[PDB]
């Protein structure tokens, strides 16, 4: 199981190992596994049901084992492959704008993201 | 400023490589004015 | 010589003392086992052979302390 | 001392052994089987 | 009440009965040398 | 039907039973106590959802 | 020497009179209702199989 | 007679009464002292269940059933005050841990051939390591050997040793002067709750060995 | 004599040896305790391991006490 | 004869080093419960005869220590 | 004598190195008191029995290390 | 004056025992300042508690020294 | 120079406490490595190889006491 959920998408609303980069760093959550409440940081993300395994790019949420091996996980939007060159020349010139201008901290989420998207 | 404001930005960040369609960048560009009211009273309605 | 055979006993004694320290690693490894099994209870099958490579190795430093123990009793 | 280092071991072995192989077939052939249709039993009315 | 229900043990415990046999000559013999002193 | 109803109520040693009694009316018990012994395999199963499992561990 | 031990014996069989006997009866009989409950209801069981 | 034979009798009786006197004729409701044995039983068929765990487990059910008995037994007749140990003579012990380990390194290269050292390659490491990892899994395959029995030798043996001990100090801590027999009950408790705690260290000793010589168990019957 | 001294002694500094075994056990029901109180329900899986880890931990404080023994006894 | 009697009171005291190990360990056992208990507020009625048997053990090995003291000490 | 009376000394001194576990293993005890009370607020009421249970059998070890400084004194 | 010789060791070999009282008393203090930081508010609780575990800590090692006085002047 | 051949046998002894430091250092590479593993569930790969080297050179550390014992204890 797992409910991998969105408000315009609900992808993968079983399901076996899923690896998903967390407020506790990386976390893989495979099968029974203890439950807890994890807001996902900004993230690549891999779902693997079976050895099949999809691959997001993951705007962050929030991670939720719930006691019934559901495994909750709400993000606002997604495919890794959507996502990810036009952004990387973009993202640069998000950088150079956290230098002028909560404006600060919000291009300092987009240089976040730039290296989100590096990882990428 | 949120938690779920630096998730805003994030996924405002995410509709950017350029294979993109309209709901999506509908989905991040939106007009608004949040009226701050007031006791009657009302500072003005500033863009959201 | 009693002086000689003194040393092998004083000398055993004393080889002893290292041997804990295998002892408390052995604790160590399976103290990781049990959180990590808790943390993730699907982890079990993986996880022990891992245990068992760590559980001898941790040992084997006793072993070779013990050893030495019995050089000095049955030289 | 007699209950540090006696020289009786092989007395004590013979004896020892012989208990050993007594208690064996004698929890194995008679008082688990008897367990074991307690169980069974209890579990027959209990599918009828 | 007791009731014997046959148990195969022959040729479950082989290895231990033939260790067992072994064990008890050589402690035999160690008895023996240890009654000397 | 009536002469069932009526045999459950007459004999019903709800009380007390020995198990003499249903290897007297069954050698389904022996039989079964048996093959488990025989197959070494010792585990009553579906025992434990419907009687306890008395662990410790 | 070894009768100070059989005073310790004696305090020893005191506790346990006192502290796991009533808590070992209580396990007991827990179990034999039980086991009773069980049988006496699949009793009843089959005697509604037998109206229907 | 001798005092060991007379107590290996000792033992006997008291299992045979254990599985006689305890029930009257089988009555399914149960009976009072049996309940006890029926929770060992099915604690012990669960645990080499959970063991070895093979479709001869309940082959090798009885026998670390007697294990756990012999064990379990023998560690109260040993703590009753004037009695002579057969546990705490740990030739027997011992030697009947040497005798199973033999039966596992015999059931291992039954079982495994010649593969058997197979076994002492622990995992897929590095090759130049690859033969140290077999001397020094062997080495401890025979402190596998002797660990079992003397741990529970030791247990039992120090115990009553322990107390002993304590005992004669208190003997002449009660036949000194008067300010000495102030507080004369507190060495009797301390010896008490040191009694108390080799009555736990004997029945978990035990349980103990009846789960290492499952897990040696497991590695003899199956390859790893 | 000297060697009967040295008997004794010899017993004596085997003994420190026992320390770590004491240290250990706890350590292994330290993590029985966490955990059984992080999962809940891990404690019929992890209550073999922690006795089997428990067992083995104590071996290497008898090895010790073995070593002492066979000083005293000779 | 001074020198055996003297011996035995220095093994005795070496000894005593032994015990110190379990002292440490009985508090990591009941730190353990503590932790524990506070985590769940609920896992303690299972725990507490776990955390005894837990106690018990590792008191038992300072046992061990303190008579072979006892030994060397008395005789 | 001289020997005898030296080791009995020197035996005493040894003595008193057991008693510093339990003076750490206390300490281990109250500080688990505080971070279990820091962590739930409310256990304490149950906690603060544990922890002086914890308390007595820690010092309990000591406590035999002294009383062997005594004797050799 | 072998014998005088050995009441000094005596006391030499009893100040190594205050070593651990002063992790010890650490211990304690670096509980009370990491609770404080996490609630703020359990402060006013868990300082009596501080206190109680600081003086009993801190008194094994009163013991080791003790012994070490107790030796130095006989 | 029945004190210089009882020299080397306690000198052989005296360094065998050396190993337990090595011991404990074993045990904290594999409770690492189990504490790891539960986290990614898959790490496992990449951090086996970054283990062995991790107790190949706590080992070999290990093995420096070990060689001044049998300096010693042999020579």
């Amino acid at each position: 199981k797992l409910q991998f959920a969105l408000p315009h998408e609900t992808l993968y609303s079983e399901v076996t190992q899923v690896n998903l980069p967390a407020k506790s760093g990386r976390i893989g959550v495979l099968a029974n596994h203890v439950p807890t409440v994890e807001q996902l940081l900004p993230g690549v993300v891999e779902v693997m049901e079976g050895s099949n395994s999809k691959k997001f790019f993951i705007s962050g949420g929030f991670a939720t084992v719930q006691p019934d091996s559901q495994l909750c996980v709400t993000a606002i939007e997604a495919p890794l492959e959507s996502f990810s060159e036009n952004i990387k020349n973009l993202l640069a010139e998000a950088k150079k704008n956290v230098s002028s201008s909560r404006e600060a901290a919000e291009a300092a989420i987009q240089v976040e993201v730039l290296e989100n998207l590096q990882s990428v | 400023i949120s938690y779920a404001a630096y998730l805003n930005v994030a996924a405002q960040a995410i509709r950017s490589t350029e294979l993109q369609t309209a709901s999506v960048l509908n989905r991040s560009q939106t007009d608004a004015f949040y009226t701050q009211y007031k006791n009657a009273s009302e500072p003005t309605p500033i863009t959201k | 010589m009693q002086l000689v055979l003194a040393a092998k006993y004083i000398g055993a004694g004393i080889s002893t003392i290292g041997l804990l320290g295998a002892g408390i690693g052995i604790a160590i490894v399976f103290a990781a086992l049990i959180n990590g099994v808790s943390r993730n209870p699907s982890i079990k099958d993986t996880v022990f052979p891992m245990a068992i490579l760590g559980f001898a190795l941790s040992e084997a430093t006793g072993l070779f302390c013990l050893m030495v123990s019995f050089l000095l009793l049955f030289g | 001392m007699p209950q540090l280092v006696p020289f009786y071991f092989m007395n004590q072995l013979t004896y020892g052994f012989l208990l050993m192989i007594t208690l064996l077939i004698l929890f194995s052939q008679f008082f688990l089987p008897m367990i074991l249709r307690l169980y069974v039993s209890r579990l027959f009315i209990s599918k009828l | 009440m007791l009731k014997r229900f046959p148990t195969p043990i022959l040729k479950v415990y082989w290895p231990f009965f033939v260790a067992g046999a072994a064990v008890y000559y050589g402690m035999s013999k160690a008895a023996d040398l240890s009654s000397n002193t | 039907l009536q002469s069932t109803l009526d045999n459950i109520q007459s004999a019903r040693p709800f009380d007390e039973l020995t198990v003499d009694d249903l290897t007297k009316i069954k050698p389904e018990i022996d039989a079964k106590v048996e093959e488990m012994v025989k197959k070494g395999k010792w585990d009553v199963p579906g025992y434990k959802d419907r009687f306890g499992n008395l662990n410790v561990m | 020497d070894e009768s100070i031990l059989l005073l310790t014996f004696l305090g020893f069989t005191g506790l346990v009179a006192k502290y796991l006997a009533p808590a070992y009866k209580d396990f007991a009989d827990a179990r034999m209702k039980k086991v009773s409950d069980v049988l006496n209801a699949s009793r009843n069981k089959h005697v509604e199989a037998v109206k229907d | 007679l001798t005092t060991f034979s007379l107590y290996t009798i000792i033992v006997l009786l008291v299992i045979t009464s254990l599985y006689t006197l305890t029930n009257n004729n089988n009555k399914i409701i149960g009976s009072r002292w049996l309940i006890s044995q029926e929770a060992i039983y099915d604690t012990i068929m669960n645990m080499t269940k959970g063991q070895i765990g093979g479709k001869n487990w309940g082959l090798y059910f009885p026998m670390i059933f007697t294990l756990f008995m012999f064990i379990f037994i023998a560690n109260l007749i040993s703590m009753i005050p004037y009695s002579f140990a057969l546990s705490a003579h740990l030739v027997f012990i011992i030697s009947l841990s040497i005798v199973i380990w033999l039966g596992n390194t015999i059931l291992g290269l039954y079982k495994h051939g010649w593969v058997f050292f197979s076994l002492f390659v622990p995992a897929g490491t590095p090759l130049p390591l690859v033969p140290l990892l077999v001397i020094i899994e062997t080495l401890s395959y025979f402190a596998r050997a002797i660990s079992l029995g003397l741990r529970l030798g030791s247990n039992i043996l120090a115990g009553h040793l322990l107390m002993v001990i304590l005992a004669g100090l208190t003997f002449n801590f009660m036949l000194i002067n008067l300010f000495t027999l102030v507080f004369g009950f507190v060495p009797l408790a301390m010896i008490l709750a040191i009694m108390m705690l080799e009555f736990a260290i004997g029945i978990i000793q035990g349980y103990v060995w009846a789960i290492l010589t499952a897990s040696y168990l497991k590695d003899a019957v199956y390859l790893h």
